[PDB]
């Protein structure tokens, strides 16, 4: 079957370049275009670059057009990104996809996270959002953890070891002014419970081996 | 303007594809990837009816371009113009856009209505551009198949 | 350049529904106009080319539709995995362009936002800085306003939100509204209150709380 793998994401400096890879496999590469899109967090796709079969030809967007470069090798079956002058803008996840006739992009790649910044490798500080002393009897309160200046991607939150998975939203990241991560888990429990129960959210940052467990009290 | 679908392959075999903007070439394709052919929209134009020729516009159908011909240093030549698609196919086609259509020991022929002798061509050799040509080793005989999927 | 726009931006669907979706270009495309579905964290896939014929593996739910300009996208009978950014891209010339896209979800019933606020703790500001998170649990449609008074005075500039993916059981989201404020501007304020708006809310809710009481 059709597949495509691309290879090359990570963390690079602004100014700095990377080589992006996508290695095809299940139909005759060499007679067909291929492409790279891109995704910013939380935006639409947004079209980079084509490169004719034979690779004698390509084009890019505007946006990409001088400071990124498309090739091929089709001897190895690879489809190549040259980025180069990369910026903040430019973080996104790169999605390598052959296209039917010049037309629709109908074979697409699992995509590659390229991330621009300046930012070094750092663990969160986790803080309470305790339980509020107005949760009313028979009634729900919410707690949770303001998991705070992270870099790069991703942490991972859990509640009481995994033991806790109902009601908890752990929200997806917001990037700070700072060029640092920050998110909170939070968890809806019997306000009843808050005496009788432990919680505890299990924060984990591999990037930076930080493990983290928690204990959110009501405040006194 | 009612024109209709098709895939050509010269008399070697072999199959029209794009390789840029606005260029074809023409190469041996295996049977799984006969669906890369390029997808013309022939349309029949108001002209000159002559004894085995028939006037007819080539335009890609799944792109903003034609198949014209000009001149470019004395040479005729030619190329895949832009258009604006809602405007085209017209009855009155620009005569830079019409080929002859001729129909001899079952192949097809087009010349271009512009340069009388000049014909859509591919080369003998692999995966070369398509051109207008025409002694010579040009090859200038196409099979038209319908489009369907 | 050829620019595509997408309508609407949101689309709330019952499961069963026909849906259908827009998609306009700038300038006439003939057909080349493809459509595209992507859910989030997931890689993109193709469902219509050249405006109305079907791609191999496709349900046969999904039917496009149009030429020259206006296009559109038919779901025949949503099924609750159809919630999902929906793409058309152009291929009739260069530079290749897609359209915005149309994020599509499960309606259900309204449901009003369950609101927390919660103070900074004293772990926090002892490193210089302070964070108010306001909580919007469990709600729809996605459409809420959270609005962050200071003394009775309306803040801008200082606060991110942050909004989950739908629940695939109760189909609500939820989101977190996060002031974040100096150690020293926070000590300077005593009242902290976050106002919500939202439809299941016949009057908007403040939830307050006095700087150390
Ligand atoms: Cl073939
Ligand atoms: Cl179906």
């Amino acid at each position: 079957q059709v597949q495509l793998v691309e290879s090359g994401g990570g963390v690079v400096q602004p100014g700095r370049s990377l080589r992006l890879s996508c290695a095809a496999s299940g139909f005759t590469f060499s007679v067909y275009g291929m492409n790279w899109v891109r995704q910013a967090p939380g935006k639409g796709l947004e079209w980079v670059a084509i490169i004719w079969y034979d690779g004698d030809n390509q084009y890019y967007a505007d946006s990409v057009k001088g400071r990124f470069t498309i090739s091929r090798d089709n001897s190895k079956n690879t489809l190549y990104l040259q980025m180069n002058g990369l910026r903040a803008e430019d973080t996104a996840v790169y999605y390598c996809a052959r296209d039917l006739r010049t037309g629709p992009f109908d074979y697409w790649g699992q995509g590659t996270l390229v991330t621009v910044s300046s930012a070094s490798t750092k663990g969160p500080s986790v803080f309470p959002l305790a339980p509020s002393s107005k949760s009313t009897s028979g009634g729900t309160a919410a707690l949770g953890c303001l998991v705070k200046d992270y870099f790069p991607e991703p942490v991972t939150v859990s509640w009481n070891s995994g033991a806790l998975t109902s009601g908890v939203h752990t929200f997806p990241a917001v990037l700070q002014s700072s060029g640092l991560y920050s998110l909170s888990s939070v968890v809806t429990v019997p306000s009843s419970s808050l005496g009788t129960q432990t919680y505890i959210c299990n924060v984990n940052h591999k990037p930076s081996n930080t493990k983290v467990d928690k204990r959110v009290e009501p405040k006194s | 303007v009612r024109s209709l679908n098709c895939t050509l392959r010269d008399s070697q075999q072999k199959s029209l594809v794009m390789s840029g903007p606005y260029e074809l070439k023409a190469l041996h394709l295996q049977g799984q990837d006969m669906e890369q052919q390029v997808v013309f929209s022939m349309s029949f134009v108001q002209g000159e009816e002559s004894n085995d020729k028939i006037p007819v516009a080539l335009g890609l159908k799944e792109k903003n371009l034609y198949l014209s011909c000009v001149l470019k240093d004395d040479k005729p030549t030619l190329q895949l113009e832009s258009v604006d698609p809602k405007n085209y196919p017209k009855k009155k086609m620009e005569k830079r856009f019409v080929f002859n259509k001729i129909e001899i020991n079952n192949k097809l022929e087009f010349e271009s209505a512009q340069f009388p002798n000049w014909y859509i061509s591919t080369s003998q050799a692999e995966n070369m551009p398509v051109f207008l040509g025409g002694g010579g080793q040009d090859i200038t005989d196409f099979t038209m198949q319908f489009v369907s999927s | 350049e050829i620019v595509l726009t997408q309508s609407p931006d949101f689309q709330s669907v019952t499961p069963k529904e026909k849906v259908t979706i827009t998609c306009r270009a700038s300038q006439s495309i003939g057909s080349s106009l493809h459509w595209y579905q992507q859910k989030p964290d997931q890689s993109p896939k193709l469902l219509i080319k050249y405006a109305s014929q079907s791609f191999s593996g496709v349900p046969s739910r999904f039917s496009g539709s149009g030429s020259g300009t206006d296009f559109t996208l038919t779901i025949n009978s949503l099924e609750a995995e159809d919630a999902a950014a929906y793409y058309c891209h152009q291929s009739s010339s260069l530079p290749f362009t897609f359209g915005p896209g149309t994020k599509v979800d499960i309606k259900r019933t309204v449901a009003a936002p369950s609101v927390f606020i919660f103070p900074p703790s004293d772990e926090q500001l002892k490193s210089g800085t302070a964070s108010v998170v306001c909580l919007l649990n469990n709600f729809y449609p996605r459409e809420a306003k959270v609005q962050w008074k200071v003394d009775n005075a309306l803040q801008s500039g200082n606060s991110q939100e942050s909004v989950t993916e739908q629940d695939s059981k109760d189909s609500t989201y939820s989101l977190s509204s996060t002031l974040t404020l100096s150690k020293a501007d926070y000590e300077k304020h005593k009242v902290y209150a976050c106002e919500v708006t939202h439809q299941g809310l016949s009057s908007p809710v403040t939830k307050s709380f006095n700087r150390g009481e």
